[PDB]
C-alpha cells in the first residue's frame, strides 16, 4: 500500500492523473493509519489539495458540477483524514487549513453539488470538535465559524442542520465556549435566537435527531447562570407542550434532557 | 433538480460517510 500511495501522490502532479490518483488515496483512509502524516509531509501534496478547493472558488453564479463536487469531496476527504490524526491536526490548524472550507459553509446555493460540499466540510469541522481538544475548540472560537454553523442550522437541509448543531453544541459543551457565547448578551441570543426558530421548524417538519441536538444546546446553556435567566423567560413553549409527544415518544435520552433542562430553569 | 448521475451518487454516499464518522446518532 505504500508504493501505491508515493506513486499516486506523485500523479496528483499531472492532469491526466490527479483524479483518478485523489479517489485512490481517498480509499485509503479506511485501511492505512499513517495516511495523514504521508499525506502530511509529502512535499506538495497538501498544496494540491488546497488547490483543488481554491479552483471552485469561481464556481460559487452557482456553475459547480456534480464531477467537480465528487472531485473536490474527495480532496475534503483527505484532509478530513490529516485533520482525525493525533500527529497532524495542530500543524493543520496551525496553517488554518480549515478557512478554506469556509466559502463551502457560507454559500446560500440550493443546488446537490454544493450540497455534497457542505456536508463533507461540515464533516472536517466535526471531526476536528469531535476531539474536544481545547486547541480545536478556542481556534473556531476565533475564527467565527458560530455565525456560519448559525446559518446553516438556520435554513440548510436536515442533515446540515444537524451537523452544524452538532458543532456548536460541542463548542456549547466546552467550558470555555460556554464562556465565550455567554460573555455579551448579543452572542447568548443570536444563539438563543436561532434555537427558537429551529424549535419552531421543527414543530412543522419533525426530526428526532435535529430535535435531540437543539435540546442538548438548550441543556448546556442552562449550566450559565445569566443565559439560565434569559431562559427562563424565553424558553420555547414547544419544548415544555404536547408538540413533540409523537417524536418523542421512544428517544427516552431527549426527554430526561427536556426534563433537566425544566428543572434546571428553576 | 431530481436527476442524479454517477458522480452525484458518489458524492452522497462519501458525504453520509464522512458524517457516519462522527456518531450524530449516539444515545446519551
Amino acid at each position: 500500500d505504500r508504493e501505491k500511495i508515493y506513486q499516486w501522490i506523485n500523479e496528483l502532479s499531472s492532469p491526466e492523473t490527479r483524479e483518478n490518483a485523489l479517489l485512490e488515496l481517498s480509499k485509503k483512509r479506511e485501511s492505512v493509519p499513517d495516511l495523514a502524516p504521508m499525506l502530511w509531509h509529502s512535499f506538495g501534496t497538501i498544496a494540491a489539495l488546497l488547490q483543488e478547493i481554491v479552483n471552485i472558488y469561481p464556481s460559487i453564479p452557482p456553475t459547480l458540477t456534480a464531477h467537480q463536487s465528487n472531485r473536490v469531496c474527495n480532496a475534503l476527504a483527505l484532509l478530513q483524514c490529516v485533520a482525525s490524526h493525533p500527529e497532524t491536526r495542530s500543524a493543520f490548524l496551525a496553517a488554518h487549513i480549515p478557512l478554506f472550507l469556509y466559502p463551502f459553509l457560507h454559500t446560500v446555493s440550493k443546488t446537490r453539488p454544493f450540497e455534497y460540499l457542505r456536508l463533507t466540510s461540515l464533516g472536517v469541522i466535526g471531526a476536528l470538535v469531535k476531539t474536544d481538544e481545547q486547541e480545536v475548540i478556542n481556534f473556531l472560537l476565533t475564527t467565527e465559524i458560530i455565525p456560519l454553523c448559525l446559518r446553516i442550522m438556520e435554513s440548510g437541509s436536515e442533515l446540515s442542520k444537524t451537523v452544524a448543531t452538532f458543532i456548536l453544541q460541542k463548542i456549547l459543551l466546552d467550558d470555555t465556549g460556554l464562556a465565550y457565547i455567554c460573555q455579551t448578551y448579543e452572542r447568548f441570543s443570536h444563539v438563543a435566537m436561532i434555537l427558537g426558530k429551529m424549535v419552531l421548524q421543527l414543530s412543522k417538519e419533525p426530526s428526532a435527531r435535529l430535535l435531540k441536538h437543539v435540546v442538548r444546546c438548550y441543556l448546556r446553556l442552562s449550566d450559565n447562570p445569566r443565559a439560565r435567566e434569559a431562559l427562563r423567560q424565553c424558553l420555547p413553549d414547544q419544548l415544555k407542550d404536547t408538540t413533540f409527544a409523537q417524536v418523542l415518544k421512544d428517544d427516552t435520552t431527549t426527554k430526561r434532557w427536556l426534563a433537566q433542562l425544566v428543572k434546571n430553569l428553576q | 433538480h431530481m436527476w442524479e448521475t454517477l458522480d452525484d451518487q458518489r458524492a452522497l454516499q462519501l458525504a453520509l460517510d464522512q458524517l457516519s464518522l462522527l456518531g450524530l446518532d449516539s444515545d446519551e
